[PDB]
């Protein structure tokens, strides 16, 4: 009946995007840059081993101040380190043991956490009676949390393995929005420079940027051949990168609407768990199934760099705002410090 | 003249085939979180101090036309000696209980064991083992009567000295480490037999040994036949008048004893998979560099 | 069923009625903010050891 | 973008023959192992049939060994399945399930409802 | 430099004190054992639940020693994504309702999910314990002529009953060929890429009295054993 007939009308709608894009593809990033000067090759060496974590981490994040971090895991643990000396600043029980991520405030007063409870917690640091205590439990969701950011003190953007992304309102804790569109479990998430869009990815091997004060979808980006697992911005938002199961990394353009990179080699069989930027944007830095982290020229999309200090397999990866050092975390439960 | 050549190539090959396995047993205790590691970084320390003793006796064995040297100093090596021996031996023994107590109570293992009783255990070893070499100086009916200058075992210590750590010592030692692994190969035997029959049965409706054994038996041949001949060789020189056993006992059968300094680092260290993966990317990062 | 096919097509009128500009603009000016910021990316182009704040000491 | 496109079928008397075939485009498919579903009318997806990478492991369900008969061609991506004696409890949409992810021996959700890496489905009806 | 010097000292105090609170829950989390419970919608797995959010909780304790058991509800039918929270579980304890050989083929999916689970690559080290469950539902549709497990299984027909099984008194030998033929159906899958890691724990049961807790507690001391054995090089 209605089925059957409105699937021509998508179908050709899908043929003249891919025409469109297609005539839209003028040249390639490959020939654009075949003059630029290779980097080399580049050496960081681990500076700092944070020891403390009984079971495995899964998520790391970077202070503002490009010095104290905090790290989930599954030992039911959430520590606020602090880079610099090594010293721990806090550490946090929770109340499921099972937690897959973390986010940290930009002003430096709360942190958050989730997991397979379908629960967001939002702890608070700066408190007059005691030391830390949960202010907020963000419920509604009907699936594990995979990722969640804060925007402001006020509001947070999570999303979930129930295949749709929130917008709350931590101040009563309801779901200001909600973000729907993915046939698949939400696994990454990604905050634009300015706040003002966000970019996700799930596991139909497809990525969605969305607009967060009117909650439509602007775009929807394809061409990886299984789950994407990671995403990040470029520094100026005019471009992100995103990592999958299929062992390649890829970039898209928001303007041109397509793909300009492949990031890959035929020694690679594994996939790819996170994935982050320079301050200057020529360094995409990821991390893999085979317990080593890769740092590849973003502009050439050859490997530039060996990143191994792990024995299992590395799950968190992040960058400072000042561009300084890099944060890794695996599965033997050791947060180590490059530069 | 060959007692100075073989005993400095035994000492630097035992000082250069532990220092390696401690090393390696430091760089996996940071990574790892592994009780049984300390009592095999304290076995690997205990044959570097043997090392040393043995070094540290050379002096004399070695080519040198010299006045008698003390009383004293020779009881001091002696007993230097005898302390870091029985050092080795008692980790040995301890390394076996915590083994069988890994495997006999899985559980109540688990709740009581920590880095605490570790610490205790290593710090009573050493205190018992250093109390027992250091025990004939200060007691008699231990210790030869006079023409004691020249430095030699069985000159400033009685032959009943080895009778009693063969009768209080060494023997039922090696009774509780032959339990203690029967024991385990009993346990063992089950469980592949249970492994056994489940596998033939998935095999059967789908189409289409001695282990244990060899392992047991490396580890109490280890155990026995390093000090055994120079314990019995001890008893029989003290149960008759036959003291030309007195040379024999040093020069040829002790060498025998101080061979349990080579075996260990191989059996206990080389064994464990991880220390060889070490020990294999340790090689290759110096050979490399 | 039918219900989701009501909406899927619209989202595609939806996103094909953008502007795309061509891929040489958006790669130019991409490598442009790569090679206009490489004075202070302390990874890219390293740092002299006094300002570096981790490898001060063990 | 992974596309599955499901071929053949229809309706047939009992004791006829079909041969199914499934169009894969935009993924490699030779580091892929590929599956057939089915679902009969008011129940649920059932595991039917699946095939490795290189083609040399097979597999089926109880009810259907002896009569169906899995292919797979690399140099032109595609899924063929045969089948040579059919029943009235064989009335199904059959799909082209892929597995998640290149070069592994498990496969999770081919089965579960709303599985992405799966085809639009062939109707097979077996009635006089 | 002073305020320094303050700051350093008031920071190390804290650290002090967080190691401590670290190592006492090290200790307690090194002696307690996470279990993770599986089934299906009729598997059964409620009453093993009985009689001792996105996830239940379930503490229990049994010869003074803690278990605790993991329950997934909320979550829906996909689980590629969350499973591989739980790879270091001591054991996954996988409940099957024997008697639904009958999506009309619950059993094969049963199967299927079993072998997804077992050539997991980060599921190498994890032991299953298997309950096959409702053996009396079994027992009432073999004994009766309803349905076969042939024409669903077809191999069922040359299949002969192990002679080391040990039916229960009062049990046709008809019943033991079924109960030991759905055994053997999971055994050729979990014997295949065993390697000495993991291994399987199968067992009968349905509804016994609180036997199942010290089922569980047995197959876990042998589970431990086994590890501690493969790691001397006795096994
Ligand atoms: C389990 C405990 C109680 C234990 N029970 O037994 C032992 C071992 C057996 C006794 N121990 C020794 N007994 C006597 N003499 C020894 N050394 C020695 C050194 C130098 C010369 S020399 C320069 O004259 O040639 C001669 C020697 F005999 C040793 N020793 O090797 O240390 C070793 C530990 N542990």
């Amino acid at each position: 009946s209605e089925l059957d007939q409105l699937r021509q009308e998508a179908e050709q709608l899908k043929n003249q995007i891919r025409d469109a894009r297609k005539a839209c593809a003028d040249a390639t990033l490959s020939q654009i840059t075949n003059n630029i000067d290779p980097v080399g090759r580049i050496q960081m060496r681990t500076r700092r081993t944070l020891r403390g974590h009984l079971a495995k981490i899964y998520a790391m994040h970077w202070g503002t101040d490009s010095r104290l971090l905090v790290s989930a895991s599954q030992d039911g643990k959430l520590i606020i380190w602090d880079s610099y000396t090594t010293n721990k600043v806090h550490a946090i029980p929770l109340r499921s043991s099972w937690v897959m991520t973390c986010a940290y405030a930009p002003s430096g007063n709360y942190v958050a956490c989730g997991g397979l409870d379908n629960i967001c917690s939002i702890y608070n640091l700066k408190t007059r009676e005691g030391n830390v205590r949960v202010s907020r439990e963000l419920a509604g969701h009907t699936g594990y949390l995979s990722c969640c950011r804060f925007l402001d003190d006020n509001q947070i953007v999570t999303s979930s393995g129930d295949t749709t992304c929130a917008l709350w309102d931590i101040e009563t804790g309801q779901q200001t929005t909600t973000f729907t569109g993915h046939t698949g479990d939400v696994m990454s998430l990604s905050l634009a420079p300015d706040t003002r869009l966000f970019v996700s990815g799930a596991c139909d091997a497809s990525a969605k940027l969305w607009d967060v004060r009117e909650g439509m979808c602007r775009q929807t980006f394809t061409g990886h051949e299984s789950d994407i697992n990671a995403i990040c911005f470029f520094p100026n938002g005019n471009a992100f990168a995103t990592g999958s199961d299929d062992a390649t990394c890829r970039l898209f353009d928001l303007r041109a609407d397509q793909e300009l990179m492949t990031y890959s080699h035929d020694n690679i069989i594994c996939g790819i768990t996170s994935v982050s930027f320079s301050k200057s944007g020529r360094l995409l830095l990821a991390g893999y199934d085979d317990f080593n982290c890769n740092v590849w020229d973003a502009l050439k999309a050859d490997r530039a760099g060996v990143l191994a200090g792990h024995d299992n397999r590395v799950s968190c990866l992040g960058v400072t705002d000042d561009g300084m050092a890099v944060a890794t975390g695996s599965w033997d439960s050791f947060l180590k410090i490059w530069n | 003249f060959s007692f100075g050549v073989i005993l400095a190539v035994l000492a630097s090959l035992i000082i250069a085939t532990n220092t390696l396995v401690a090393v390696a047993v430091l760089l996996l205790i940071h990574k790892n979180d592994g009780v049984s590691l300390c009592f095999t970084l304290n076995l690997a320390v205990a044959d570097t101090l043997i090392g040393v003793a043995i070094s540290g006796l050379l002096t004399d064995q070695l080519s040198s036309p010299s006045r008698p040297t003390q009383k004293t100093l020779c009881s001091l090596r002696m007993a230097f000696v005898t302390s870091s021996a029985a050092a080795s031996v008692l980790t040995v023994m301890l390394i076996t209980f915590d083994r069988y107590l890994a495997i006999k109570q899985p559980f109540r293992y688990l709740k009581i064991m920590s880095g605490f009783v570790a610490g205790a255990c290593i710090a009573g070893l050493w205190l018992v083992s250093y109390l027992i070499g250091f025990l004939p100086l200060g007691i008699p009916m231990f210790q030869q009567t006079a023409y004691k200058g020249q430095c030699s075992f069985f000159a400033v210590f009685h032959p009943h000295f080895v009778l009693t750590l063969s009768c209080v010592g060494f023997f039922p030692a090696m009774l509780l480490f032959v339990f203690f692994y029967c024991d385990m190969l009993k346990i063992a035997s089950m469980h592949s037999q249970q492994i056994r029959k489940m596998e033939h049965a998935g095999a059967m409706a789908g189409g289409y040994d001695f282990k244990a054994l060899r392992t047991v038996s490396v580890l109490i041949g280890s155990f026995a036949l390093c000090w055994t001949p120079f314990l019995i060789t001890g008893i029989v020189q003290v149960a008759c008048q036959e003291c030309h056993l007195y040379l024999v006992l040093e020069r040829y059968l002790w060498l025998l004893g101080v061979g349990n300094s080579l075996l260990n680092p191989l059996i206990y260290a080389y064994w464990q998979k991880e220390v060889r993966l070490q020990l294999y990317h340790m090689a290759l990062g110096v050979k490399k560099v | 069923s039918i219900a989701q096919a009501r909406k899927l097509v619209e989202q595609l009128k939806m996103e094909a009625n953008i502007d795309r500009i061509k891929v040489s603009k958006a790669a130019a000016d991409l490598m442009a903010y790569c090679e206009a910021h490489a004075k202070e990316d302390p990874l890219l182009t390293p740092v002299p050891a006094s300002e570096n704040p981790f490898r001060e000491k063990k | 973008q992974v596309q599955l496109q499901e071929s053949g079928g229809g309706l047939v008397q009992p004791g006829g023959s079909l041969r199914l075939s499934c169009a894969a485009s935009g993924f490699t498919f030779s580091n892929y192992k590929m599956n057939w579903v089915r679902q009969a009318p008011g129940k649920g997806l059932e595991w039917v049939s699946d095939i490795s990478q290189s083609g040399a492991s097979i597999s089926y369900t109880g009810s259907v060994k002896g009569r169906f008969t899995i292919s797979r061609d690399n140099a032109k991506n595609t899924l063929y399945l045969q089948m040579n004696s059919l029943k009235p409890e064989d009335t199904a949409v059959y799909y082209c399930a892929r597995c998640p992810a290149p070069f592994t021996r498990d496969c999770f959700d081919v089965t579960s409802t709303t599985y992405a890496y799966r085809g639009q489905g062939t109707q097979v009806t077996v009635s006089s | 430099t002073e305020d320094q010097r303050n700051e350093e000292k008031a920071q190390r105090e804290a650290n002090k004190k967080i190691e401590k609170q670290l190592q006492k829950d090290k200790q307690v989390y090194r002696a307690t054992h996470r279990l993770l419970l599986l089934g299906a919608g009729e598997s059964g797995k409620n009453t093993i639940v009985k009689q001792m959010s996105g996830i239940f909780e379930t503490k229990f304790q049994v010869d003074k020693v803690n278990f605790h058991m993991f329950d997934v509800g909320a979550q829906r039918d996909e689980r590629r994504k969350w499973i591989q929270c739980f790879n270091d579980v001591t054991a996954i304890i996988f409940v099957v309702a024997s008697s639904s050989y009958n999506q009309t083929n619950r059993l094969q999916a049963a199967l299927k999910l079993f072998d997804s689970i077992w050539n997991n690559k980060w599921l190498r080290d994890t032991s299953v314990i298997l309950f096959l469950n409702k053996q009396d539902l079994l027992a009432e549709k073999v004994l009766a002529g309803k349905s076969k497990i042939e024409d669903y299984f077809p191999e069922f027909a040359r299949y002969t009953t192990p002679e080391d099984a040990t039916p229960e008194p009062g049990e046709d030998p008809r019943v033991t060929r079924a109960k030991y033929f759905i055994r053997d159906e999971f055994l050729r899958i979990s014997t295949a890429s065993g390697d000495g890691r993991h291994y399987c724990y199968p067992h009968f049961t349905c509804a016994v009295d609180t036997e199942n807790i010290r089922r569980v507690f047995n197959d876990c001391r042998d589970i431990i054993q086994r590890m501690h054995l493969r790691q001397y090089e006795l096994l």
